[PDB]
C-alpha cells in the first residue's frame, strides 16, 4: 500500500500560509525520520528540513530562507509542514519521505503542488476529441480529450479509470490568462472502437471533482 | 554481590549503547559538518567509544553530543572496572582455599 | 555542506548502449552516495544505496560504483524506460543534500509524427467557444514545425503548442497545437487545416476538415 500519502494541492493567496500533511503507514520505528523536500518547476531537489517523529525534534537547511515548520502527531502517523508568508517563489511541489535513520530516502509521497496566486480556483471543462467525418483511419484510431479553462495545476488523467495506458500522451498546460489548458491523447486499435468503450477521467485536486467525458463517434 | 553488580553493570551498558546511539544522532543532526548522524555507525561509534579504543573515524562535535559521548565513556569504564574488582573477588576466595 | 556536481546534466545514448552518470562530491564522502530516477511527472525512486547496493524492484540492469568524492550510476544497455532525470544524493554529513541531476536522451531511429486534427466538439460550441485541436504524435527527432490555414490562408493568431519530453514509452516526442476561436469566428469559416513539417519528409504532413 502508498506508504506516504499527500494531498495533491493547495492554492494560496501571496502573504498567507497553509499547512501540508503526509500520512505515513507501513513499518513505523523509533529511528525513523520524515523529510521535506522542494521542487520547482523544471528544476531540481532542495533540502527543507527534517522531523523525527518518536522525539518531535526538526532540523532545516540553513542555507536558505525559513519559511517551514514541521511537526508530527504520532497517534495519527501524520507529519506536518506549515509554509508561511509565501509569495510565487514559494511555487512548486513539495514531496515528503521516509527516512529510517540510514541515510537515504526509501520512499517518498506524490508530493503536494502548491501554487501561491491571488487568482481563483476553477475546475476544468472536458471536452471529447473524436474524428471528424471525412478522417479516415488506419490499424490504429487516435482519440483525446480537451481539458481547459483550470487553475491552478494539476489535472491528472486518466483513460478507461486507469486500465488503458499504453498509447497515452498528456500534453504540459499551457498558461493563458489565470487559466490553463491541456489535452490528452489515447491511440487504440480502429478496430475497438467504439465497441470498446473509451472514457478519459479527469481529476482536479484543488477543486476536489473528478469526471468523466465518454468519447464517441461524432453524429 | 559482585558477579550481580557486574552482570547488571553489562546489561545496563547495552542498554547505553544503544541509548547512547539513538540520543547521539539526535543531538548531531543540525550541526553543519557532524557525521555521527545515522544510526548503524552511530551504534560502532558507542562501542569503539565505551572500549575506549576511540579511533577518530567519528565523534560528536556538539555540547549534547558530547555529554552523551561522556556518559557511554563512563558506562563502559565503569562495566570494566566492576568485571575487574568481580574476578579479583572470585580469585581472592579460590585462592584463601587453595 | 558538500556539493554534488552532476555533470553533464544531460547524457544522450544510443538504444541498448551502457551509460554512465557521473556524481562528484566536494570532499570525500566514504560511499555514502545513493542514487534516484525521477521520471516526468513522477516522484523520485531510489535506485542504489550506498554507492553500490541493489534495492529490491530495480532492474538488475543498474549498478553503482565509487568511493571518496567520485561515484558513478551505470545502466547497462539502456531502454526507453530509462529516460528520466537522476540524482544523486549524499549522507555522510549534515546536512544531506542533492546533486543537481542528470537527465537520460535516448537517440531512436527517426519516426515521422502521426497527425490527427480535432473539430470542436458540440458541447463545447454550447459555451461559445472552439477549440480546433491538432495532434502530431510520436516523431523523432524533437524538432518539428505546425502551420495553421484556414481557408487556405495561413492562420497564427490564437494558437497555442505545448510539446511533451521524450518519451519513456518508445523514445520519441509528441506535440499538441491548438487553434482557439470563438463559436461565431470558428462559425464564419469553412476548412480547417494543420500541417506538420519534420525531418522524414520534405513535404508537410497535412489534415484538414470541413465545419459542414
Ligand atoms: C575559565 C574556566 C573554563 C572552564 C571550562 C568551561 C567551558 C565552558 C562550558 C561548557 C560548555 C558551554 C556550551 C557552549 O556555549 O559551547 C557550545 C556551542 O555550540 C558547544 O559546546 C561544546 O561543543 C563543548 C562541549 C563540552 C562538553 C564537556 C562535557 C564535560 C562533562
Ligand atoms: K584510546
Ligand atoms: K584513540
Ligand atoms: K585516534
Amino acid at each position: 500500500q502508498v506508504q506516504l500519502q499527500q494531498p495533491g494541492a493547495e492554492l494560496v493567496k501571496p502573504g498567507a500560509s497553509v499547512k501540508l500533511s503526509c500520512k505515513a503507514s507501513g513499518y513505523t520505528f523509533t529511528s525513523d525520520w520524515i523529510h521535506w523536500v522542494k521542487q520547482r518547476p523544471g528544476h531540481g531537489l532542495e533540502w527543507i528540513g527534517e522531523i523525527i517523529p518518536s522525539y518531535g525534534r526538526a532540523n532545516y537547511n540553513e542555507k536558505i530562507q525559513k519559511k517551514a515548520t514541521l511537526t508530527a502527531d504520532k497517534s495519527s502517523s501524520t507529519a506536518f509542514m506549515q509554509l508561511s508568508s509565501l509569495t510565487s517563489e514559494d511555487s512548486a511541489v513539495y514531496y515528503c519521505a521516509r527516512e529510517r535513520g540510514d541515510g537515504y530516502f526509501a520512499v517518498w509521497g506524490a508530493g503536494t503542488t502548491v501554487t501561491v496566486s491571488s487568482a481563483k480556483t476553477t475546475p476544468p471543462s472536458v471536452y471529447p476529441l473524436a474524428p471528424g467525418s471525412a478522417a479516415q483511419t488506419n490499424s490504429m484510431v487516435t482519440l483525446g480529450c480537451l481539458v481547459k479553462g483550470y487553475f491552478p495545476e494539476p489535472v491528472t488523467v486518466t483513460w478507461n479509470s486507469g486500465s488503458l495506458s499504453s498509447g497515452v500522451h498528456t500534453f504540459p498546460a499551457v498558461l493563458q490568462s489565470d487559466l490553463y489548458t491541456l489535452s490528452s491523447s489515447v491511440t487504440v486499435p480502429s478496430s475497438s472502437w467504439p465497441s470498446e468503450t473509451v472514457t478519459c477521467n479527469v481529476a482536479h485536486p484543488a477543486s476536489s471533482t473528478k469526471v468523466d467525458k465518454k468519447i464517441v463517434p461524432r453524429d | 554481590l559482585h558477579w550481580r553488580a557486574a552482570g547488571a553493570a553489562t546489561v545496563l551498558l547495552v542498554i547505553v549503547l544503544l541509548a547512547g546511539s539513538y540520543l547521539a544522532v539526535l543531538a548531531e543532526r543540525g550541526a553543519p559538518g557532524a557525521q555521527l548522524i545515522t544510526y548503524p555507525r552511530a551504534l560502532w561509534w558507542a562501542c569503539e567509544t565505551a572500549t575506549t579504543v576511540x579511533y577518530g573515524d567519528l565523534y560528536p562535535v556538539t555540547l549534547w553530543g558530547r555529554l552523551v559521548a561522556v556518559v557511554v565513556m563512563v558506562a563502559g569504564i565503569t562495566s570494566f572496572g566492576l568485571v575487574t574488582a568481580a574476578l579479583a573477588t572470585w580469585f581472592v576466595g579460590r585462592e584463601q582455599e587453595r | 555542506d558538500i556539493l554534488l556536481t552532476q555533470s553533464p546534466a544531460i547524457l544522450s545514448v544510443s538504444p541498448g548502449e551502457r551509460v554512465s552518470f557521473s556524481c562528484r562530491a566536494s570532499q570525500s564522502i566514504g560511499t555514502d552516495i545513493h542514487w534516484y530516477q525521477q521520471r516526468t511527472n513522477g516522484s523520485p525512486r531510489l535506485l542504489i544505496k550506498y554507492a553500490s547496493e541493489s534495492i529490491s524492484g530495480i532492474p538488475s540492469r543498474f549498478s553503482g560504483s565509487g568511493s571518496g568524492t567520485d561515484f558513478t550510476l551505470s545502466i547497462n544497455s539502456v531502454e526507453s524506460e530509462d529516460i528520466a532525470n537522476y540524482y544523486c544524493q549524499q549522507s555522510n554529513r549534515w546536512p544531506f543534500t542533492f546533486g543537481s541531476g542528470t537527465k537520460l536522451e535516448i537517440k531512436r531511429a527517426d519516426a515521422a509524427p502521426t497527425v490527427s486534427i480535432f473539430p470542436p466538439s458540440s458541447e463545447q460550441l454550447t459555451s461559445g467557444g472552439a477549440s480546433v485541436v491538432c495532434f502530431l504524435n510520436n516523431f523523432y527527432p524533437k524538432d518539428i514545425n505546425v502551420k495553421w490555414k484556414i481557408d487556405g490562408s495561413e492562420r497564427q493568431n490564437g494558437v497555442l503548442n505545448s510539446w511533451t519530453d521524450q518519451d519513456s514509452k518508445d523514445s520519441t516526442y509528441s506535440m499538441s497545437s491548438t487553434l482557439t476561436l470563438t463559436k461565431d469566428e470558428y462559425e464564419r469559416h469553412n476548412s480547417y487545416t494543420c500541417e506538420a513539417t519534420h525531418k522524414t519528409s520534405t513535404s508537410p504532413i497535412v489534415k484538414s476538415f470541413n465545419r459542414n
